[PDB]
């Protein structure tokens, strides 16, 4: 509860340099953590000259013991910085560089092997920068404790695999402060999905140590299981990562701690809807010219995004879904057409032919409409001025009949859209497309749903849709989001945030949390397929069933689920979710060295 | 699903070690649905127990007995018994939806998605692209669809002289009316397209599902060495059918010898 | 639901001459009652030659029945016409001509006294006109329903006090008629509001008989609650105007319909540009007193009619002095800046607001000047490849035009409370309190008045900018009104993105505080004078509007844009559902049997 001498250390590899999602998370705890701790908050990270400029401005030590720290550190051969991030709270971080490896190669990692009997192989980068990262960061905090007068009480929590080198050395050189390691993916985890056949059900039977050999990961999964049995208290993202956790770690996570997003997202609710719906509605006008016999009023846009991963982000069945939707929309008369928008980043040169003709077709009718209303209004406002209502045949002159003419030439095509946006360096190889070809979505006149997979992050740059992410997420109706592997969703956590109304799975984290702490998903907008405890193809069938429902909702319906969702907000707000790591915190500081901070479980 | 057939057509004990290597390889690729062979009289009893072992059905069609329902047509044109006996396939009104396939094709990877297409969806010919090969066909089993074809076989016979012939006349609209009612070639790779321009294969044969064995030597007819996995043609990737042999060798032999042979 | 064979007849005294504000009311409800009633839907109204000639075209009649009864009553010494009423929704318009029917006004009055016993006086014109109106009226829904064969069953919604003779009328000749009165304000509320010290409180107290026969409009208070009692369902505005009747007419409301607003007035873009256009005019008032940061300023306004008692301006007023000691007290960078917008008998611009204005565009001019020749001479520079020389940039030439400009801005005089120099000065209840509460606009307040006499328009010289645009750049609108049946005010302002205090006295304030639990999240704050004391309605006021001033920029934004929201509870869209269910109460209230007429509340 009170931190008298309490000093917290966030050690991860995210905290100046944008690698992953784990950025955003500091990024976001910073302010929260910031009010608990106050000034005791320090960030450990690497440094990057790119990430130290553009976000921090350096700084001097607060503290005189701090100085002696920061002082003996930079003699020794280490070129650690200090400075002021510039996020929201202003949080003092402590870059440590992993460019002064002087004598890291057989010194550093030479000590590991003695220590935690643990080595890393000479080619793998990412664990070579970690031990340099661990093992300056151990160091540190032991010099810092050391140097100062002593603080029985310091957290450092760790918040990734590759900055549990640190808590695998503090632990083991029995520096007396209380260490707490978050894993917020399972290394094996990723891996083993889609690399395995069938990854969730038969968690309990891998050989995890085999499997991890196997992939040549080995190294990077014992670091991964080494820092989860060595902190006194361990944490997971989510209750799916827990249990993948009991069984590749085989360590029970004491505490779950979900991610939390900032409200930032309020800058409206509906009025941005609508207005980026508008923006959303042009670019599909553009894509579809001439096949323009879909009721685009009545037309439902949803969407799925995030990185690129098939597998994971479960596009396939989302994909095979809109398929059967396809057919139920056919035999059962719907004037509602289901536009599938993927934004799933491939590679991409350059936007199709067809595509962009497409954009500037909606732009030439746009701006012929323009010349011609421009006319009418010169030729109303005189026939007004005269005192006769207009004589509608006479409006229009020979010029504008040529002008428009030529304009309706233009629409004219026998050609369905293209199901891609982008031109694709590698168009066979797709995945996306192979099933899109396959489940016969080829936007043809008759069918009631049409993808569009626009393969390049929606950017304010690109021509077509030039709406930057959030702004696309508002306007789209519904977000389906399948995952199947992915651990925290934050691209659905973003969606529900903004009060788009998303699907999630009993995989996703994001999907067990919402079925925890909501009685019934469907109710609030967020629906939860149960992909744990069905089958493929019964999960595709119960997609399409959540999907035909939000398509046969009535409008109002959908304006009150709407609704619905942006009170769900709060159950992802940092406050309300502070409460869980601020919970983990002090019982870190009970497990080890309890007599000085004793407190007892709500 | 009882409702749903993959069909084969074996004429003889030649033609039932390929309707094993299907079979089994349906097999091996998970389909959830039936497995119906027809079979000539031709076929051995000791055999039809083998059979028997693979397929969920035995079905038997003797187009020489005058019961049979193509008999009279059979009078008609002496020349077509094994066409007319294929064609029973669409007497098979037990079921709503079937994929025929002959005897001589090899499944790679799971095709229950062929049963997503509707009545007469064949992959293109290869040679006239307007034509669709008959060795994997979705149709729907009627008997007013089976009588209208035997009339045709009656009255035009077969341009081909074979059932790739009276099935492309009647089912002339495949060329032009839809492009679901193409199959991807991958669904029917006849070998010899493979051969004659495998630039493409090479690109494009990774995902091949079914391959369709179109030669003078049949799978069953090569030589096969167990030592290596060898065989002693069209067949450019010979993988495709060390495929064939080695399914038989080890999901078959044994199934053979237990019940003869 | 049954409504085939129902005819719609909205009775009213405003159906094309806008007298008054139930005139918009009218014009915005036609296009939702239209869709209800169908082509059923007539507005029978009184005729104005102005009225005809403007916004009514003339058709014939579309159903045969009314072409009888409209000849029947044009051959009998009297003139009706009917059109279609050019406003949204085309509503059918049967205008009754009260100067035309004169020659039986004393006919009429006869009947009225026999049937209601409610004279009307010879002076009166507004009422002898309404009796002239109310026989007409009773008279066309008797002809409509004897001429109309198959008979139909008519409901008939007067909507004042002068359409009232009608529904007395009417329920005495026993027409099968379902007739609704609508009370938009109760007549002796206005009269007892400012004539009275505490005229909320007395309510029970007051004898409405006696009060009303002092004023000598005992009449006029007759008519009104003689159609409340007669009227099958009788409605009224708001809940404050409902308490009102309760005491005053007698009747409670059945219904309380309120007047919502067409959401056809409408974004942060506009509100920035209109805060701009703001703030243009506050630099050039200020006329070298600019020694505010104009960023950190914030615009509050007051707008209606020239009410001080009614629009309770007293309130703000005072408020605004205890917000300029509370912000110079403590700390403040924020300067508040309150525009009265209210009519007054303003001359012509005073002399230093036009010169202010003036100096705004000199120095506007001047600087637009200067940088062109920059940005030419900059961009001859860069093109050459030379960095510019910032001390060569501005030639001699310039110097002097900018010495000029720097010459005008200067002033001793603080800036004029009042943009419009007033024919009276003295007596103006604004100004006497701006001086009394010592708001001079003084370098030292923080708290600058800038009272504008005349309603702001694209016509005025100082500032072309429409009353719409004005408030969709002003941060915060104050409207603590004492006796405001509707604010209508309130409505336009909540309807714009622009968050609103109104009172628990106010029509818009009382309904926002039935409709929405948590008042202050939505921007619409609640000023409680109804059991407060005035003292303490200021002192509360000063501490909403200091809550408001310390606010940062990212809370305000939320704020005013939880208000856009609040902007479909009061369209008629969802608002015409309190009216459509008085329609039916009332359909439901007489001839029951008939087809589906029973109610399901």
């Amino acid at each position: 509860f009170d931190l008298e001498n309490a000093v917290l250390f966030e050690v991860a590899w995210e905290v100046a340099n944008k690698v992953g999602g784990i950025y955003t998370v500091l990024q976001t705890k910073a302010k929260v953590t910031g009010d608990e701790w106050g000034d005791n908050y320090f960030l450990v990270g690497p440094y990057t000259e790119q990430g130290v400029r553009t976000q921090v401005e350096l700084l001097e030590a607060p503290t005189p013991a701090l100085k002696r720290t920061l002082d003996s550190m930079n003699s020794k051969g280490c070129k650690v910085y200090f400075g002021r991030w510039l996020i929201e709270g202003g949080p003092l971080v402590v870059l440590l560089d992993v460019g002064a490896s002087a004598w890291a190669l057989e010194r550093w990692k030479g000590e590991l092997w003695d220590t935690c009997n643990i080595g890393v192989p000479w080619y793998d980068r990412e664990a070579n920068d970690a031990v340099l990262f661990g093992f300056l960061t151990t160091w540190f905090l032991g010099e810092f404790l050391a140097q100062s007068e002593e603080k029985p009480h310091v957290v450092a929590h760790f918040h990734e695999w590759l900055a549990g080198v640190g808590l695998c050395l503090c632990r083991a050189r029995r520096l007396p402060v209380a260490t707490i390691f978050t894993t917020h993916a399972t290394l094996l985890g990723r891996y083993l999905c889609a690399g395995a056949v069938d990854f969730y059900n038969n968690l309990e039977n891998f050989n995890v140590d085999k499997e991890a050999g196997e992939r040549q990961i080995y190294h990077r999964y014992c670091m991964e299981r080494a820092a989860a049995h060595c902190a006194h208290v361990f944490t997971t993202v989510s209750q799916i990562t827990a249990i993948e956790a009991q069984h590749l770690l085989k360590r029970k996570p004491d505490i779950v701690t979900p991610n939390g997003l900032n409200v930032k997202k309020f800058s409206e609710f509906q009025n941005l809807h609508a207005q980026s719906k508008a923006r959303i509605q042009e670019f599909v006008r553009g894509h579809f010219y001439g096949h323009l016999d879909f009721n685009l009023d009545k037309t439902l846009y949803f969407f799925i995004a995030g990185r690129y991963e098939f597998s994971n982000k479960g596009a396939d069945v989302f994909l095979e879904a809109l398929a059967r939707l396809n057919y139920l929309l056919r035999v059962n008369g719907s004037e509602q057409t289901v536009v599938a928008f993927f934004i799933m980043p491939a590679r991409t040169n350059n936007f199709n032919v067809e595509t962009l003709k497409g954009q500037a077709v909606r732009k030439q009718l746009w701006d012929t409409a323009n010349t011609v209303k421009e006319k009418f209004g010169r030729k109303l406002y005189e026939s007004l001025l005269v005192g006769s209502l207009p004589d509608m045949n006479k409006m229009l002159d020979k010029e504008d009949f040529t002008m428009m003419k030529r304009a309706i030439f233009a629409t004219q095509r026998q050609s369905f859209p293209p199901v891609c946006t982008h031109n694709m360096l590698d168009d066979s190889s797709d995945p996306i497309l192979t099933t899109i070809r396959r489940i016969g979505l080829f936007n043809s006149s008759a069918d009631r749903v049409k993808v569009i997979f626009h393969p390049e992050f929606l950017s304010s740059t690109s021509p077509l849709l030039p709406v930057d992410y959030e702004e696309f997420v508002r306007g789209c109706h519904l977000g389906v989001f399948p995952s199947y592997y992915e651990p925290w969703g934050y691209t659905p956590a973003e969606c529900t945030v903004m009060g788009i109304p998303s699907i999630s799975t009993n995989l996703s984290g994001f999907g067990c949390f919402m079925e925890e702490h909501i009685a019934d998903p469907s109710a609030y907008g967020i629906y939860i397929l149960d992909r744990r405890f069905r089958s493929l193809d019964d999960s595709c069938s119960q997609l399409t069933s959540f999907l035909y429902s939000f398509c046969q909702q009535s409008r109002r319906q959908r304006i009150i689920q709407r609704n619905r969702t942006e009170r769900l907000s709060d159950l992802l707000d940092w406050k309300y979710l502070g409460r869980y790591y601020m919970s983990a915190r002090h019982m870190a500081l009970s497990k080890a060295f309890p007599e000085h901070f004793t407190y007892e479980p709500n | 699903m009882t409702d749903q057939a993959f069909v084969t057509l074996t004429t003889n004990d030649a033609y039932a070690k390929g309707a094993l290597v299907l079979g089994s390889s349906l097999k091996q690729h998970r389909t959830t649905r039936r497995l119906v062979v027809l079979a000539t009289p031709q076929v051995s009893d000791s055999m039809r127990k083998v059979l028997e072992t693979v397929f969920d059905e035995v079905i038997m069609v003797d187009v020489l007995d005058s019961g049979d329902s193509a008999h009279l047509t059979l009078m008609k044109r002496p020349e077509l018994g094994v066409t007319l006996t294929k064609l029973h396939c669409w007497s098979l009104t037990q079921y709503s939806k079937c994929v025929f396939m002959d005897a001589d094709t090899l499944v790679l990877a799971n095709i229950d998605d062929l049963f997503d297409r509707e009545e007469l969806s064949a992959a293109p010919d290869p040679g006239w692209p307007d034509c669709f090969n008959s060795g994997v066909f979705v149709y729907q089993p009627s008997v007013e669809t089976y009588n209208q074809l035997l009339h045709l076989a009656s009255e035009q016979g077969s341009f081909d002289g074979g059932d790739q012939g009276i099935l492309n006349t009647f089912f002339s609209s495949w060329a032009t009316t839809d492009i679901r009612k193409h199959l991807p070639f991958i669904y029917n790779l006849s070998s010899i397209s493979i051969f004659s321009y495998l630039p493409a294969f090479k690109v494009f044969g990774a995902s091949a599902k079914v391959v369709h064995f179109l030669g003078r030597v049949k799978p069953w007819n090569y030589t096969y060495d167990p030592k290596t996995k060898s065989v002693k043609p069209n067949m450019t990737h010979p993988e495709f059918l060390i495929l064939w042999w080695n399914i038989f060798t080890t999901n078959v032999l044994p199934l053979l010898q237990q019940f003869g042979l």
